[PDB]
């Protein structure tokens, strides 16, 4: 984990973006729950894409 | 007061008097093992 | 609250021997019915007291004949050169007598709720054995309180083994 | 009850073309995943008595085919649901 | 809209001392104050005492039995084994008695502050007023502030060679 | 919404019920006029559904009661605990596996019995373990006696907390309904807490206790240098020098780096050529995935903030237009009956045990498991039986919510009683099926049979006759061993050695062969589909029939045990929906009975046996099976036969309580048949002509002897065709295989 160049933290918050973008549009209320909820989602998402992109290919 | 009641019964008086009588057979068997005599 | 603690205002007991208070923090006295746990709490501080004056009074060295001590627990020399003279079979069995005898029909009076469960009758004392109000429950607190502190004392007269492996005297001679 | 029975064909092209240009180059098929049989089909086509069961790219690559080509039919007919 | 925030208002003023209502995230809104508000006192306390359990870690008499130790990591490393696994336990059987029905006792209902009223031969603590509170309220804020600076030391010697506090200054 | 309603101090805690027998149903509290009251004071003591019609009665009666089984199992593995502490070698069985065989239970010295005590090696005899539990500890990494003495009190300990847990949630604590139709929580904490934290902290045990033990087990090291598993915590530089991985902590875990954790964690595969087990690593990682799949998996049900499902909004979306309705009423269904949760929880629960058999024997994962065969055998063959029985239970258990708990209001038009509608259509194609794979699963070896009788060898279905090679289990083995490389693509070997490459032998014992799979095991696998089949058709007959049959139009009316209707409509004994569970319950045992003799002889013949020098090969029956499976003779000769020489043989031995096991649990087996064929019209009237004996001296019974009834009379009829018949292949397959492995 390395700063702002492209390293790990640089994908897993455009996934938990994208995924409180989902919690918009999945019972969209700006609660609590969307972000324990969506940012966890988001936080799924990204280390599915992390490793992913770590096993087939260049990260 | 009803737990002697409950100790009266049917099945936990036959089972302790069959495991008295299993324990005299055993406790007989132990002690005096191999009677084929008398 | 009743208690003299964080809080818990008279759970189940108060008019117990707490001189200091009710102490209870876990919940027993909700379902244990409370009688059942006195019976059990006074039967061990009599037989830790025991077991206390037991540790210190043979750390007083005394034998009729048998090896060195150099501890009263750790079983083969001392417990097992005991029992190999078959002999705390009868002390254990003399106790076997005791507790099932006139221990557990003292248990059913620990049932009904007829017993005020210490009370094994046993006053060989003159001016001085209450039986009523003051000396009765502020001496029943003194059997009590050094029954709870024979309970932990023994506790630590037990474990100074890792660091000693001597005897409790021999503590003494240490630091 | 088959209200719509309209096309069968856009599953065709909703799966050859979903796993054509996907290579993924360490499995039986260095290829992709249909080019590896359709490739393994004009070998056996004109009329071959052979094909036996360690015949990888042909018998493999029929169920691994069929079962993604049935399930996306049969999401078809479930692409007539709304409807 | 209270008095911290953006033009956000919260329902909670339920009792819980720090009249500031700071509620950005709404946790109040699925968690009660009784068992949180006991969280803030708590962690409060383990700041107070462990900022300046970290002001005597380089200070004046000892116990006498260190001299390499004096570092963080390394006392978590050097004590965890012998010294400091009944510093775990004389305040886990402390909490399985004390914590456990404070906290288990505020959420499930009983009416009381969670400090869990104790020892005290000092404070005004005689009249009933806002000064009280007053001290509630500095405690809070000293805890807060106590457990920032935890994060302090904290990150005064990983990203500065797992020095000092006070010798960082020079 | 979700809270938590206990009602407190609901039931006083006397023993004074206890003095009133049948206090519980109020068709029973009458006292015995008859000895029939007697038995129905058993069979009606957990008919939990039928004291009261209240299900929050009911519903404390039964969730109290789990934790009395939960009590009964921590006393069970306390006390296997216990006695491989005390009893057992495991401390001697440490230090060589292959060579001393696994004993715990030390009979006591009586009459002659003493020669029960097996010299199994480790200094000291005893009747030989064949339930594996050792292969369990080493794999636990149980190292001295001292930690199974402390496990063993901790099962006592937590057999108290069981046992004071359901006192405690039947009297003095106990929920109210709403706390139990909390089904979205109940999911989210079993599929997350139960499993997922179980699997979770379970790969802390492997990780942190079995890694380095069985390491250092894999190394050879005698239990005496090898350190505590808690002195592998205090410091990794223990653990570093194992793996070490270890050394840079949970750093690359946070950071993503879980390339690191390679020597932890791996996916190979296959099995460890020097235990004969899995490897740990492979374990240990896939409690990992079990772990964070099924933490995951716990989390799709919504109960207190409004993110995840309810189970309602699942059911009603699924509104196909072959049924119609689609799965509206389920969740009614299903949160109101317990007979409704226990067919389905009966039969995913059992399938999971045959599947539990199949994953023990072909994927041993214990270390020196599949070095000593008998608990490589019999953890296969129990696994199935109780695989097999909780299979039944459901077809009990759907047929009583068909005959109590059903209710044509909440259940109209969906996909339940759609089925219904044509279970003609659904019955007679399972008659079709049953009878198709009867003659094509059957009549080839009575074609055999003949062929082989006949002396014509030429026709029969042999490898050299007209061959019936299964092709689709060939083809997919083969896919199996093309695994490791092709598709399983950071694999090593194959998902087990029952598929690929060339066998595991393990102290000059086979641990895994690859299984060849031609012509006489396709015919088998026939039986198994047939004998699968038939099953399945009493226990749909006897769930769609439950209710309201067209021979007997009430069926609810009548109950579910009921025997009969009488000898109208030409007779129509044994029609219940019970009677159909009574008859899935010898074809259990048919249905096992050739599952497992199918497995132990296929793998006694193609698996296990013994090596020798120049990797030669040396099973125990030596090939005998794909020239002797096809017929019955060479079934009944060359296994039912040839197998029992190590059981009759056994006399004199320390094997011989089997052949008192294998000689009484005939007995048993014949003793059903009396209350299988004979009925209680007979036996009431017997029984009355004693009662003028009894008369005649004054020694009348003041509670009537009646006969059992016919329900009573012919669930002892299954009870001892179940006892006797598997008490038979239990003997018989432990006394067969303790004489060679
Ligand atoms: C779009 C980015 C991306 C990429 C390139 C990959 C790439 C990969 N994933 Mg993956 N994954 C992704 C997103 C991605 N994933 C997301 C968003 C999720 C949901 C959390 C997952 C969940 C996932 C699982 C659950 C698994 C993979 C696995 C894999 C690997 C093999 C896939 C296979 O078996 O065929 C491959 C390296 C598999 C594997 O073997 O990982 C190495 C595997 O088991 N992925
Ligand atoms: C309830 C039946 C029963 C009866 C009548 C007896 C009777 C007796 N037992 Mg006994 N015993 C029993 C059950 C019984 N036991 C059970 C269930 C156990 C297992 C815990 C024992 C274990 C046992 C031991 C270990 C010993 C006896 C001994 C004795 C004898 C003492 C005098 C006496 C004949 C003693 C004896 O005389 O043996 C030498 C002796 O040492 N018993
Ligand atoms: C019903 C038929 C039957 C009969 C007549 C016998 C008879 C006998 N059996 Mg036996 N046995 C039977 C069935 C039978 N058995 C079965 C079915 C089994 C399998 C479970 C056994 C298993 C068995 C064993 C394992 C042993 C016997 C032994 C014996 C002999 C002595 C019994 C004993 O313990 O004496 C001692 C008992 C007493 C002295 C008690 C009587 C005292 C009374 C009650 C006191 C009151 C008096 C007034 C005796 C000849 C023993 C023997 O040595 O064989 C010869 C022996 O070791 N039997
Ligand atoms: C800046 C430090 C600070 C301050 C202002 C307070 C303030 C307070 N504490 Mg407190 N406390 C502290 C540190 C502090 N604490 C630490 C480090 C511990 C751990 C030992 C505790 C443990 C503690 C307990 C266990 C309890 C309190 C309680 C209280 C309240 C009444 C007692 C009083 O007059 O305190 C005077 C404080 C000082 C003079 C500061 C000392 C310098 C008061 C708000 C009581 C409470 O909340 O109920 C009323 C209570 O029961 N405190
Ligand atoms: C994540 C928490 C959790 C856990 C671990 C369990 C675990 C279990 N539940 Mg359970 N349950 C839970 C939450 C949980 N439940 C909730 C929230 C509900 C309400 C919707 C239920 C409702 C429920 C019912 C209705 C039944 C169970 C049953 C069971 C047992 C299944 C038997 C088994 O697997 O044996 C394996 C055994 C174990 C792994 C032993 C685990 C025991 C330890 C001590 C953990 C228990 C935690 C316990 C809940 C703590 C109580 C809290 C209290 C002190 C305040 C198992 C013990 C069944 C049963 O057998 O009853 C007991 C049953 O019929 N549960
Ligand atoms: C060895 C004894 C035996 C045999 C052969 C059978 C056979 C059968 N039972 Mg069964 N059954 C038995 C004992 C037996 N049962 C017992 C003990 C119970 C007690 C619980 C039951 C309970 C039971 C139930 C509850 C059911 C069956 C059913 C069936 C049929 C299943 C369909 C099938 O296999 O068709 C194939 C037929 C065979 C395998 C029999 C051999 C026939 C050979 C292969 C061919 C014919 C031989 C020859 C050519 C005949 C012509 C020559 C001759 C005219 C001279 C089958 C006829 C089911 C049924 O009735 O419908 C499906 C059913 O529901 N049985
Ligand atoms: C049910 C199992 C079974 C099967 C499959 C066979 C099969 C066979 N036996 Mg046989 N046999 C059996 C049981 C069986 N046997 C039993 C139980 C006995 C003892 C009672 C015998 C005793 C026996 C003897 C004594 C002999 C055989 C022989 C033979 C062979 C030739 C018989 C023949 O002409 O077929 C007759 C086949 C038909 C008339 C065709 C009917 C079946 C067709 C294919 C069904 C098709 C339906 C279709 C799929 C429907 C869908 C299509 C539609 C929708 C359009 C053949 C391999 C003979 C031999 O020499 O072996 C080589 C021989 O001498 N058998
Ligand atoms: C399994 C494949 C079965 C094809 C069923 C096709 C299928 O599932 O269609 C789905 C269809 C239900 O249609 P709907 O659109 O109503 O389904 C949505 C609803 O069911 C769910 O809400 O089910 C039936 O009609 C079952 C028909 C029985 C069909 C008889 C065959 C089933 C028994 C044969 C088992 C064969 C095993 C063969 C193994 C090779
Ligand atoms: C010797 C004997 C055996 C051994 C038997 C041992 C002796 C069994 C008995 C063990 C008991 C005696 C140990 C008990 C220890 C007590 C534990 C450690 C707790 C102690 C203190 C608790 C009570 C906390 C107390 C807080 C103290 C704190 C300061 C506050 O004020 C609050 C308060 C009071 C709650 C064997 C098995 C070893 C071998 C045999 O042959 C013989
Ligand atoms: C009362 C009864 C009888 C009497 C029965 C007995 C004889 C009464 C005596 C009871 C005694 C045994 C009470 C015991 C009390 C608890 C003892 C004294 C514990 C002491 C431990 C203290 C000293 C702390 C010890 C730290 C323990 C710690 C582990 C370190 O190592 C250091 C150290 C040693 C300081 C009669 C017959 C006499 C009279 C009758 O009327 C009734
Ligand atoms: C034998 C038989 C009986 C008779 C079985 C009798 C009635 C039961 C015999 C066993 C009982 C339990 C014996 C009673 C003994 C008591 C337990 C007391 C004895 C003292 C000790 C053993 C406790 C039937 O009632 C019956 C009914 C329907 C179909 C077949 C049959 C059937 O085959």
């Amino acid at each position: 984990m390395i700063t702002i160049p492209y390293t790990i933290p640089t994908i897993m918050v455009i996934s938990n973006l994208v995924g409180v973008a989902v919690g918009r549009y999945a019972l969209g209320r700006s609660d609590l729950t969307q972000l324990i909820a969506s940012m966890c989602f988001g936080h799924i998402i990204g280390v599915g894409i992390v490793l992913g992109l770590s096993n087939m290919g260049v990260i | 007061m009803n737990l002697k009641k409950y100790l009266s019964t049917a099945p936990v008086v036959a089972t302790l008097w069959l495991f008295l009588t299993a324990g005299i057979l055993i406790e007989l068997n132990r002690f005096f093992p191999d009677s084929l005599f008398y | 609250p009743s208690m003299p603690f964080l809080k818990r205002p008279s759970k189940l007991d108060g008019s117990l021997p707490g001189g200091e208070g009710c102490f209870d923090p876990l919940g027993f006295t909700e379902v244990f019915s409370l009688e059942w746990l006195r019976e059990a709490e006074i039967k061990h501080c009599r037989v830790a007291m025991l077991a206390v004056l037991g540790v210190i009074a043979q750390e007083f060295g005394t034998f009729d004949f048998y090896n060195a001590k150099s501890k009263l627990q750790l079983s083969p020399d001392l417990h097992n050169q005991f029992v190999q003279n078959g002999a705390l079979q009868q002390i254990l069995l003399f106790v076997c007598a005791w507790e099932f005898i006139v221990g557990l029909p003292a248990l059913i009076e620990s049932v009904n709720g007829n017993r005020e469960p210490g009370y094994f009758g046993f006053d060989p004392l003159k001016l001085g054995g209450t039986v009523g109000s003051a000396q009765w429950k502020r001496m029943q607190a003194g059997e009590l309180r050094n029954g709870r502190l024979a309970m932990i004392a023994f506790g630590g007269f037990f474990h100074q083994q890792l660091l000693t492996k001597q005897g409790i005297i021999e503590q003494l001679a240490h630091f | 009850y088959p209200l719509n029975p309209a096309v069968i064909f856009i599953a065709l092209i909703g799966w050859s073309a979903v796993a054509a240009i996907p290579s993924n180059i360490p499995v039986l098929g260095g290829t992709g995943l249909t080019q590896a049989f359709l490739a393994s089909i004009q070998r056996l086509l004109a009329q071959y008595p052979t094909g036996p069961k360690l015949d990888d790219p042909f018998w493999f690559y029929l169920i691994v085919y069929h079962v993604g080509l049935f399930a996306l039919l049969i999401f078809g007919q479930i692409g007539y649901a709304g409807y | 809209v209270p008095f911290a925030p953006v033009p956000e208002a919260v329902r909670e003023s339920g009792l819980a001392g720090s009249e500031a209502e700071f509620d950005p995230l709404m946790i109040t809104s699925y968690l009660p104050i009784s068992w949180m508000r006991e969280s803030e006192v708590k962690h409060g306390r383990i700041a107070m005492l462990a900022f300046v359990g970290t002001l005597a870690q380089q200070a004046y008499q000892f116990p006498w039995y260190k001299g390499a130790p004096t570092t963080l990591v390394g006392a978590h490393d050097h004590f965890v084994t012998t010294a400091l696994a009944q510093i775990l336990l004389f305040t886990s059987a402390f909490e399985i008695v004390a914590g456990v029905p404070a906290a288990i006792q505020t959420v499930r209902g009983s009416g009381r502050l969670p400090g869990y009223y104790g020892f005290d031969p000092l404070g005004l603590w005689g009249k009933d007023e806002a000064s009280r509170k007053r001290m509630e309220l500095a405690e809070v804020k000293n805890g807060r502030l106590a457990m920032i600076a935890m994060l302090a030391l904290w990150h005064q010697e990983v990203l500065s060679g797992g020095m000092g506090v006070i010798e960082q200054l020079v | 919404q979700v809270k938590v309603v206990v009602d407190r101090d609901v039931v006083p805690t006397s023993f004074e019920k206890w003095a009133k027998p049948g206090h519980f149903s109020r068709s029973l509290a009458k006292g015995p006029k008859t000895t029939t009251w007697i038995w129905n004071l058993h069979a009606d003591a957990h008919d939990f559904d039928s004291h009261t019609s209240s299900l929050e009665e009911v519903s404390r009666k039964i969730f109290s009661a789990h934790f009395g089984q939960l009590a009964i199992i921590f006393i069970w593995l306390s006390g296997m605990y216990f006695h491989g502490a005390r009893f057992s070698n495991y401390v001697a069985w440490l230090s060589n596996p292959t060579g001393i065989k696994p004993s715990a239970q030390v009979v006591w010295p009586i009459v002659g019995q003493q020669i029960l005590n097996a010299d199994v090696g480790g200094g000291m005899q005893g009747i030989q373990i064949t339930s594996g539990l050792f292969q369990l500890w080493r794999a636990s990494g149980i190292v001295n006696e001292l930690q199974l003495y402390v496990t063993a009190l901790g099962g006592l300990g937590m057999a108290g907390l069981m046992i004071f847990a359901g006192w405690f949630h039947y009297h003095k604590a106990a929920p109210k309904l709403e706390w139990f139709q909390n089904v979205e929580s109940m999911l989210n904490h079993h599929l997350a807490g139960l499993l997922g934290l179980g699997s979770l902290s379970w790969a802390g045990h492997q990780i942190h206790v079995s890694l380095p033990i069985n390491k250092l087990l894999d190394a050879g090291v005698a239990p005496s240098s090898i350190p505590l598993p808690h002195e592998f915590i205090l410091n990794r530089n223990l653990m570093a020098e194992l793996y070490p991985s270890f050394q840079q902590g949970l750093v690359p875990f946070f950071t993503l780096n879980w390339k690191q954790y390679s020597d932890i964690l791996t996916f190979k595969g296959g099995l460890s050529p020097v235990t004969g087990g899995l490897w740990l690593t492979d374990v240990a990682h896939h409690h990992l995935a079990i772990a964070v799949l099924f933490l995951v998996a716990g989390h799709m049900y919504r109960t207190n903030w409004g993110i995840g499902h309810s189970i309602k909004q699942i059911l009603e979306a699924h509104k196909g237009p072959l049924t119609g309705e689609g799965h509206k009423g389920l969740y009614e269904i299903l949160t109101t009956s317990w007979h409704a949760n226990l067919a389905i929880n009966l039969a995913m629960l059992g399938s999971l045990s045959i599947i539990v058999a199949h994953h023990m024997y072909a994927m041993p994962p214990y270390p020196y498991l599949a070095t000593d065969y008998p608990t490589q055998l019999s953890l296969f063959t129990h696994h199935m039986w109780i695989g097999g029985f909780c299979i039944v239970g459901a077809g009990a258990h759907a047929a009583i919510y068909m005959v109590r708990d059903y209710s044509p209001t909440v259940n109209f038009n969906n996909v339940l009683d759609r089925m219904i509608r044509h279970r003609d259509a659904i019955i007679s194609h399972l008659n079709w099926v049953c009878i198709f794979l009867g003659m094509h699963s059957f009549g080839l070896y009575i074609h055999n049979d003949t062929m082989r009788a006949l002396g014509r060898a030429q026709d029969m279905f042999s490898d050299t006759a007209i061959q019936l090679q299964p092709v689709f289990a060939q083809w997919i083995q083969q896919i199996h061993t093309l695994a490791p490389g092709n598709t399983a693509v950071n694999a090593l070997a194959t998902a087990s050695y029952a598929f690929g490459a060339d066998t595991v032998t393990v102290g000059s014992k086979i641990a895994m062969m690859p299984i060849k799979l031609g012509t006489a095991d396709f015919m088998v696998h026939h039986i198994h589909a047939f004998t699968i089949h038939v099953t399945t058709l009493i226990l749909l007959k006897g769930v769609l029939y439950a209710r309201n049959s067209r021979l007997i139009p009430d069926k609810a009316n009548l109950g579910f045990r009921f025997p009969c209707d009488g000898p109208g409509r030409g007779g129509t004994c044994q029609v219940s929906a019970w009677d159909h569970v009574f008859l899935g319950l010898f074809w259990m045992y048919n249905a096992l009975s050739i599952v497992i003799f199918h497995f132990s002889w296929k793998m006694q013949s193609d698996v296990w046996g013994t090596v020798t020098s120049n990797g030669a090969i040396s099973h125990i029956t030596g090939g005998n099976f794909a020239q002797s499976a096809i017929t019955i003779n060479g079934w009944l000769r060359d296994f039912l036969w040839a197998q029992a020489s190590q059981v009759i043989q056994s006399y004199g031995s320390s094997l011989s309580a089997y052949g008192l096991m294998f000689l009484g649990a005939h007995f048993v087996w014949a003793f059903s048949l009396m209350f299988l064929f004979s009925g209680r019209g007979y036996w009431q009237e017997l029984i009355e002509s004693i009662v003028w004996a009894h008369n005649k001296l004054k020694v009348a019974p003041a509670i009537a002897p009646r006969a059992l009834s016919i329900t009573q009379g012919r669930a002892v009829g299954v009870a001892h065709y179940l006892l006797g018949g598997i008490a038979t292949t239990w003997a018989f397959f432990l006394a067969r295989i303790i004489a060679v492995g």
